[PDB]
């Protein structure tokens, strides 16, 4: 798995791979590692797939109940903390979770919280989680700027997943892109890594090591 | 694996299935489990397949040299004694489980050999994962003074019991008949009750379906003259 | 020490068509190297035009199918005989499975039917309830033998149009129910040849707007 | 396994069941556990079949080479060779052997060699998993200088009970009679000994 | 987390705490503030197992803030440290103990004295002139033993703290990404933004 | 004890002759005639069974010996030396070939192995 | 979680044209010790069902009491207890299957393998298996423990599939069962010569046979077998 | 930990009409980390071809070993080794390390120069010969290859048809294995010409 | 431990040795393993002394409360109470109990309850570590409807052999006779039974 | 030890190797050169278990120097790398294997080409344009995949190497105390003394 999310001028980019493996066996190439918690909040799926799926759609239910009671959009801080407090109750039981809770509100602006099954809750600008996280971090760190355009930020997230997909054996399949704005997230398509790799190799002149 | 050995009037018959497996996967659907130690001494192996093939060749080799040295046709008891002393020395680490059968100037013989080096005598024997299925058939139908035709029938029926009921065994039945005063007759694929049915579809591709990057001629020939 | 789990082998296959869906499974039930039954139905009609199979440990498989069938019944009682849509059934099954997160149903569950637009639908679950809608999914013992074949023959993966040499992919043309059944049968024939736990019989449940239909085929019994 | 050897007036008789098991599966129901190391020196084998066969074969070799040089060996000599192998290789052997033989000078003698490799000369000896159930019976019923027919009955009744209670024992009761007259093999089937 | 230091000088308590947050293979953050303000004149730094650290720190914070509202009164550093110790001492025999070590730096407005308390996850409390948790003390205490004086100024304390951090940066294998330094005195709590 | 003859017993004489080899060839010369003829579809090897006594059963003395199923050997000279060479030739066909390649050696290579054994008896201690 | 102490071995069974046959030996083993020789392991429920149980005997006796209690309970406020509302094999099985799976799910199993053999109200043959794991399956032939390995192959030669059931008479079926029991006596070290056999027929009802013995045994060939390889005497 | 699945990779061989085909992926890895996309697993000694999957150090070592042995074979025999003979040599060589084996899954392929008969063979790590008529598979996606080969294969395929069958068998098997892929090579072998083709595949 | 109970013409007799060991140390050489749960319902105890005492005490309580309400309990009822405790608490008990009693209606009855908690009604029962050695002897020598003197001799000879071979058994042979006439205790010392 | 990188550019091979030597708790040295010159145009860097690394490297060095004297000839990088692989492949089935991973950077004077070989402790050899051992590749390969060109100059290679080192210094938990960089080209081996 490779999942990333980073804050920038235009909001948040969320990018993930699509591969699921059981040992060396590739179980699926069409997995959704971005949970659509609600139209404004996104969560990434790493570690236990069920644990992420189950508890983040549950989180969506809690967020819905909040805004029904309080007549106001839940903050990313509050939404993330509901999840982190929950998993912290289960600490020791064997939940496996590494997720970025991503959202864009009035009071906070674009906000990303890394939430962990050990109970860790970190606010940050750039997060990268999974077996291919180190590969994606490299591309991110060397190319990231706050004043990235929405177009360039989307490409950076896509390219960083590709970097991981290539090297990390347990990452690949396809790239899912999301752009999170204040008015909600916008889906930016599924991109097959096989086709994307050759396309990027040619247009970018990268991956000279690989014969195409 | 299902392997059996059955004594009869004027000799002995051994039989085996033809499935070799790697875990739950069938590696070879028509494996030859009936091995030759000498022209008229044959054996069937179960357990570690390399160990069975390896130990039969080694003893089969030393048996041939012994036969040449002594100017006498090889005896089953010699193969038996050499196999067991070898296997015992290695304390079961050579995972060979054999049913040894054959004819020699002493008569017709049937023995089993386990990997730790113990041996047993009998009129009917079975080994392998399908040994219990086969032994059930042998215990139900075996009698004294079987004919050649009855023993072949019994042996193959016992292998079939393994083929159908044991997941470790399958495909075909191999048989070898060793009768006194005769050449041993190896009957490869004596029964073939597991032919695959015709598929619903042909999966022959149109030519040019596969994407290719580079073609080149490989030089298999030696360095050329001139 | 007592081991509450076991492996009853078996292999199941779900394929979603354009206006239909099939859920197939072999009828062999096993423990270790023994056959328990040559015909033990594994794919079940659960009502509301939904078919289900929970492959793996048969006791947990039977328990889950039973509880889901029960959930369909109570969905009718509680919600004025409303039809349980395939997507709603899928979410319900997630909760059944995740309910036993820390002592899981040791099964790989697949359901099939039609979505609310009448198109073919297959959902695939892991043992603890993570699920996804899929076009094509083999589960069980010979899943690794079947899925690559399906990637190639259903989705036309690695296949390109002759003459173009890798530039144009083979187009993803829609398969009929007769075409799917051929691929299912050939998948199971091949799996039977190379996997010891697969054989005896193949039972296919076909779901259309007209209802659920069954087809049975013999498999090699060795 | 149920095995025993009993001295009597005319010599000694070895007795044994015929069951060999791999767990609960009877691998061989007609096993011959009475094995010959010399003309009138035999042994009963218990423990590892591989080990006891390997030992017996080596002993037979040693007594064959002994005979070529020094003439017929004593039963004591055979027991000593068995002991030497069992004792010196105790770490790698699981063998419980009863040695029985007939001299003309010494007559019937029985030596038991348990796991450790120790030697014990006895009037009679019992061994194998099934022997545990007949310590009481054999101790109460054994007499010295029994007749051939009495000793056969004593062994037959003893192993019958051993077989009855021990699942590891069963099949036929084999016996070998060692006297001045020669070597006589006896066999007794389930229908005979079960009704005793 | 990793390194947390504390030093009580003449008229203030200084707490230095590393900025790194490492998830096994990668350093996920290099600006993490491992501290909570319990009351206007009481600051608590913390280090231990992930999740437990922040969960515990915020739990303590909430309780002290609750007490502050109920009584309209700020508890003395000593009182706060005793409360914290008890919570950890209670925790150590629980089903799943808090794996958290803390330093409590406070200025007692009644006594007009700075106070530094060191408490480990077992509930082992000690009042000290300077303190640390984990391996931090091993590198730094020999320097603190040598240079420390009870009548040091805040500026001198910071200089001695820099020397301690330099020694850590030299001899520690781990990159802890520098430290956030905070000062607790009669005027309250403030952060030294350049260190 | 121990074989204390670790030195060569065959050595070059001033004239460049290896005496013991020459003398061995002299022993071969005294030996009974044997021959070999190669045809297009076969080979024949033959010799005389010089019976040392009429009471001796000359059938028990095999001068012509099977080495492999497709290779045979005959000799002239000292019979006992031949017999042990046949034993070694048969074994070496297995150990240094059949147990490696799963087939019997070609004639030239078996001959090569026999030659090597004979060469070593010409130089070894 | 426990370990079985006093155990019962194979239960074997098969369908025939008009009903089902089930059989099991009368031994209660204590490890390798053949401790108890008069243990009935076929327990009839009414006149239409016979439950065969292998494995732990103390758990068998408990199950035996549950079934006895089940008959009592079914008769309460039930005027048709001996008619339309009598216990069916399918009811008895499903109940046991529920109990077995519940008990494995509490990590405290009934250490058994059970075969419920019977005939339904409509004359249909009922034969289904359940064990300590709560695993269930049905087949024309069913067998537990060693029976699965040795009896089934023999019984499957008579009824290899569903279509062979109407072609199989009660005489042929019983013969095959009795032969299988002999084979198990030859080869199962934890078996006994004495066994019980029950036939449940849709016409002739429940026939329960006690004190049966394995007979027509072949042992004579043992006399010729000498040594373990080279020995002649 | 498991030596046979540290580096990953696959080999497949097939027989056709008067021809054999052997193919392999190009991946070498350190578990999850991809290290090389040019690590060929097929070698040849004269006209006999040997594929080797498993632990990469052993793959290299055995190739160097069989080059060594087939070179001496040729000098002494005055002829190139045949597939049937080489198969026995591979078996012999593996079994001599019975209690300290090379962690490999070798696959022999070639055409007997005298009879013209197509030949393939497979081995376990310890030397047991699998001489199948149809196809041999090896590596971390052997299950997948078995599935592909079993359905796609038909006997007596012409060289250019066999190429498509073995290529599609390899590719789709490798795409279902995390530790296989990163390029592929297919050898089409006829009695006196051998064509080598590098395939275009996804690089993840 | 060596214990047994034997039915005969006039009722039933319980027999037991008196040795209790902690490893190889004899902690008590004069133990009373024959314990009373009701006037004419006794039991023989084997396994954990703590467990079997605790069980027996609870049973005695249950039969005392039963008697207060429903009159004298049957031997079957006593065995059922023993079983209920042993079966339901099988995970935490190491108890092998033989229950023997005398009714006037049913006469002498013997029930054995091994480790698992199962119940087996028998003409006679043997149990404890020393019982293994006398399965053969007891099976050969037991007859139904023996006299009091014959049954005493049968138990005395049986436990004598059990004691002879089992190191865990020894001391005196205690017996308790249950008949219509009443309850008679018997004791037999080493000098008596060893010479048998 | 920890991080060792290698990059083959147009006309040279560049090897970067960390300077830290850590004995569990303390960093004992921050200037350690984890490399040996095998021949004038062949350099080998190394990382693995303590003692074994230097023992192995010096053993190889001695053997190549012996060969160079005997034949009065420098072995090709390919030949040296094959020799090294065999020694490690021999080592892995020994009583106590060398736990050493190496990079061999050489300039082949015959072919006028730079060559980089990566060999792990198992004897797994691969010729690469750029390589690493341990976790170094995980951080750096995504950058190298992106920027690398076979026609890079030595100066461009060093710049790409700096970017790799920066990424390591950012995301690695361990402080490896920077790297010693060396260049292998037609003129031989030289050290970049400012990096
Ligand atoms: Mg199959
Ligand atoms: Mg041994
Ligand atoms: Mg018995
Ligand atoms: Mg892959
Ligand atoms: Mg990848």
């Amino acid at each position: 798995t490779t999942t990333l999310a980073f804050r920038f001028q235009g909001g948040i980019i969320v990018a993930v791979d699509s591969r699921a493996t059981a040992g060396n066996w590739v179980a699926s190439q069409t997995v959704k590692k971005v949970i659509e918690i609600n139209p404004f909040l996104l969560g990434t799926m790493a570690g236990g797939s069920a644990d992420c799926q189950f508890w983040e759609t549950w989180l969506g239910s809690q967020c819905r109940l909040h805004e029904l009671r309080e007549k106001e959009r839940i903050s990313v801080a509050a939404a993330s903390k509901i999840l982190s407090n929950l998993v912290y109750q289960y600490k020791g039981a064997g939940l496996s979770m590494g997720t970025m809770i991503c959202g864009y509100t009035r009071k906070e602006g674009p906000t990303i919280y890394y939430v962990d099954s050990d109970g860790t809750r970190l606010k940050g600008d750039i997060f990268c989680v999974g077996s291919g996280q180190t590969f994606a971090y490299g591309v991110l760190d060397s190319n990231y700027k706050w004043d990235l355009s929405v177009e360039d930020a989307l490409y950076l997230g896509k390219r960083s997943i590709l970097a991981a997909a290539h090297r990390d054996a347990y990452s690949g399949g396809s790239v899912n892109l999301y752009h999170v704005t204040e008015d909600g997230w916008i889906y930016h398509g599924n991109h097959d890594v096989g086709e994307l790799f050759w396309k990027v190799k040619e247009e970018e002149g990268s991956f000279n090591n690989v014969i195409g | 694996t299902t392997i059996v050995g059955v004594k009869f009037n004027n000799g002995v018959v051994i039989a085996a299935d033809t499935r070799s497996t790697q875990g739950p996967i069938v590696a070879d659907k028509n494996c030859a489990k009936l091995h030759r130690i000498s022209p008229k001494i044959w054996c069937a192996g179960a357990g570690t397949a390399a160990d069975t093939e390896a130990v039969t060749q080694l003893i089969g080799s030393n048996i041939e040299l012994h036969s040449l040295y002594t100017s006498r046709e090889p005896r089953v008891v010699s193969a038996l004694q050499m196999l067991k002393q070898h296997l015992f020395k290695y304390q079961g680490h050579i995972g060979a489980y054999l049913i040894v059968a054959g004819v020699d100037p002493t008569g017709s013989h049937l023995f089993s050999i386990h990997a730790h080096g113990s041996t047993d005598v009998g009129y009917y024997l079975s080994l392998g994962s399908g040994s219990l299925a086969a032994m059930a058939v042998l215990e139900s139908h075996w009698k004294q003074d079987l004919t050649k035709e009855e023993a072949i029938k019994l042996a193959s029926d016992a292998i079939q019991a393994g083929i159908w009921n044991d997941l470790g065994s399958g495909s075909n039945v191999d048989v070898c008949v060793m009768e006194i005063g005769k050449d041993a007759e190896y009957l490869r694929n004596y029964l073939t009750p597991n032919v695959r049915e015709e598929k619903q579809k042909s999966y022959k591709f149109p030519r040019g379906t596969t994407a290719v990057l580079k073609e080149s001629i490989v030089n298999i020939c030696d360095i050329q003259e001139e | 020490q007592f081991n509450p789990y076991g492996d009853n082998g078996g292999t199941i296959l779900g394929i979603a068509g354009e206006d239909f869906a099939v859920l197939a499974g072999d009828t062999r039930n096993i423990t270790d190297y023994s056959i328990n039954s040559r015909y033990e139905p594994k794919v079940f009609d659960c009502g509301d035009n939904i078919v289900m199979s929970a492959n793996g440990f048969a006791a947990d498989g039977d328990a889950l199918v039973k509880r889901f069938k029960n959930s369909v019944k109570w969905y009718h009682f509680d919600h004025n005989d409303k039809k349980l849509s395939i997507n709603s059934a899928a979410r319900n099954i997630q909760h059944l499975l995740y309910g036993k997160r820390f002592f899981p149903y040791y099964v790989h569950t697949i359901i099939a039917g039609l979505d609310e637009d009448g198109k073919g639908a297959v959902y695939s679950f892991d043992p603890v309830g993570s699920y996804e809608r899929e076009q094509c999914r083999a589960g069980g013992a010979a899943a690794s033998l079947i899925m690559p074949f399906l990637d190639n023959q259903v989705n036309f993966k690695n296949q390109y149009e002759p003459g173009t040499n890798g530039k144009v992919k083979k187009p993803l043309k829609y398969l009929s129910v007769e075409e799917v059944i051929k691929l299912v049968r050939d998948s199971f024939t091949s799996a039977t040849e190379r996997h010891i736990q697969v054989g005896d019989g193949l039972e296919i449940l076909i779901v259309t707007k007209d209802g659920v239909r069954k087809e049975f085929y013999e498999l090699k019994r060795d | 396994t149920s095995i025993m050897a009993v001295t009597f007036k005319d010599g000694v008789i070895l007795g044994a069941d015929s069951r060999t098991t791999t767990g609960a599966y009877i691998a061989n129901r007609v096993t011959d556990k009475l094995t010959r190391v010399h003309d009138k020196i035999w042994c009963c084998r218990s423990g590892s079949a591989a080990d006891t066969q390997a030992i017996a074969d080596i002993v037979q070799y040693h007594l064959e080479l002994y005979t070529s040089q020094y003439g017929t060996p004593s039963t004591e000599t055979a027991a000593s060779v068995f002991k030497e192998l069992c004792y010196e290789n105790k770490d790698n052997l699981t063998a419980g052997i009863i040695v029985a033989g007939y001299d003309d000078k010494n007559k019937g003698e029985v030596y038991t060699i348990p796991l450790g490799g120790s030697v014990h000369k006895l009037p009679y000896a019992i061994a194998g998993s099934g022997s545990t159930f007949i310590y009481g019976y054999c101790d109460k019923n054994f007499r010295e200088n029994m007749s051939k027919e009495e000793t056969v009955d004593f062994i037959k009744h003893s192993l019958s009970q051993a077989i009855k209670w021990d699942g590891s024992s069963g099949g036929v009761i084999r016996m070998v009679v060692l006297t001045a007259a020669g070597v006589e093999r006896l066999i007794f089937y389930p229908d005979e000994y079960e009704q005793l | 987390m990793d390194i947390i230091l504390g030093i009580r000088v003449q008229d203030s308590v200084i707490l230095a705490s590393s900025k790194a947050v490492t998830r096994g293979i990668s350093v996920l953050k290099d600006s993490d503030d491992k501290t909570r303000q319990l009351s206007p004149h009481t600051l608590m730094s913390f280090a231990g197992e992930a999740g437990d650290t922040v969960q515990f720190a915020e739990y303590i914070q909430a309780n002290i803030q609750l007490y502050s509202i109920r009584e309209d009164y700020e508890l003395s550093p000593q009182a706060v440290s005793s409360f914290v110790r008890q919570e950890l001492a209670k925790s150590i025999r629980s089903r799943r103990p808090y794996q958290v070590n803390v330093l409590i730096g406070g200025y007692d407005k009644k006594k007009n004295k700075p106070e530094l308390y060191q408490i480990d996850y077992l509930g082992t409390k000690v009042e000290l002139p300077y303190g640390a948790h984990g391996y931090s003390g091993f590198y730094t205490f020999s320097l603190l033993d040598h240079h420390y004086r009870p009548d040091m100024t805040t500026e001198e304390g910071l200089d001695l703290l820099k020397l301690c951090v330099q020694e850590l940066e030299k001899r520690m294998p781990m990159d802890f990404k520098g430290v956030i330094v905070k000062i607790v005195d009669k005027d309250g709590i403030r952060q030294v933004d350049d260190f | 004890m121990t074989d204390r003859y670790s030195f060569s017993l065959t050595t070059f004489s001033p004239s460049g002759k290896l005496g013991q080899i020459d003398y061995a060839l002299t022993a071969v010369k005294q030996g009974v005639t044997s021959l070999g003829i190669k045809a297009t579809n076969g080979v024949v090897i033959a010799t005389e069974k010089k019976s040392s006594s009429p009471l001796a059963m000359s059938e028990t003395l095999s001068k012509v010996s099977l080495l492999t199923p497709d290779i045979g050997a005959v000799y002239s000279g000292m019979g006992p030396d031949y017999r042990v060479l046949v034993d070694k030739s048969r074994k070496v066909a297995h150990t240094s070939y059949k147990r490696i390649y799963g087939e019997y050696p070609p004639t030239k290579l078996l001959v090569s192995e026999v030659a090597k054994i004979m060469q070593e008896a010409t130089q070894s201690g | 979680t426990q370990q079985p102490i006093v155990t019962g071995t194979s239960v074997i069974s098969m369908k025939y044209d008009n009903g089902v046959i089930i059989a099991a030996d009368n031994l209660g083993s204590y490890g390798s010790l053949l401790r108890f020789n008069g243990v009935e392991r076929l327990i009839p429920v009414g006149d239409n069902t016979v439950v065969g149980i292998s494995g732990d005997i103390s758990d068998m006796q408990h199950i035996e009491r549950l079934l006895k209690d089940l008959v009592t309970e079914n008769a309460y406020d039930n005027p048709l207890a001996d008619a339309e509302e009598a216990l069916e094999p399918s009811y008895i099985f499903e109940y046991l299957a529920t109990v077995m799976y519940q008990r494995r799910s509490k990590m405290n199993p009934l250490w058994n393998a059970i075969i419920v053999a019977g005939v339904q109200s409509n004359g249909d043959q009922f034969l289904r298996y359940v064990n300590l794991l709560g695993v269930t399956y049905s087949s024309p032939t069913l067998a537990t423990g060693f029976g699965a390995h040795m009896a089934n192959p023999l019984l499957r030669k008579v009824v290899d599939r569903e279509s062979d059931i109407p072609k199989t008479t009660v005489q042929v079926a019983e013969e095959a069962i009795v032969n299988a029991m002999r084979v198990l006596y030859y080869r199962d070290a934890r078996s006994s010569r004495n066994f019980s056999l029950a036939i449940i027929d849709k016409n002739t009802g429940l026939t329960f046979k006690k004190n049966l013995q394995v007979e027509n045994m072949k042992w004579d060939f043992a006399k010729d077998i000498k040594g373990y390889g080279t020995q002649k005497i | 930990s498991d030596p046979s699945s540290i580096n990953g990779g696959i080999v497949v061989a097939m027989t056709g009409k008067d021809c054999v085909a052997i193919a392999c992926d190009l991946r070498l890895g350190s578990q999850s980390l991809g290290v090389s996309n040019k690590f060929e697993k097929i070698f040849h000694y004269g006209h006999v071809f040997l594929g080797i999957t498993g632990l990469a150090t052993d793959v290299t070592t055995l190739n160097e070993m069989f080059r060594y042995k087939t070179n001496l074979y040729k000098l002494k025999e005055e002829r190139a080794i045949e597939p049937e003979t080489f198969t026995q040599l591979v078996s012999s060589s593996l079994y001599e390390r019975r209690f300290g084996p090379y962690f490999v899954g070798p696959v022999v392929a070639g055409i007997n120069s005298k009879s013209g008969k197509p030949f393939i063979a497979g081995f376990d790590l310890i030397g047991c010969i699998d001489e199948a008529k149809d196809f041999i598979v090896s590596g971390t996606a052997s299950d997948q290859l078995f599935g592909m080969c079993e359905s796609l294969y038909e006997p007596n395929l012409e060289p250019e048809d066999l190429f498509e069958t073995i290529s599609q068998a390899l590719l789709n098997a490798a795409d279902r294995d995390a530790l296989s892929g990163w390029g592929a090579v297919v050898y089409i072998i006829k009695k006196d010409e051998v064509v080598k083709r590098y395939l275009k595949m996804r690089q993840d």
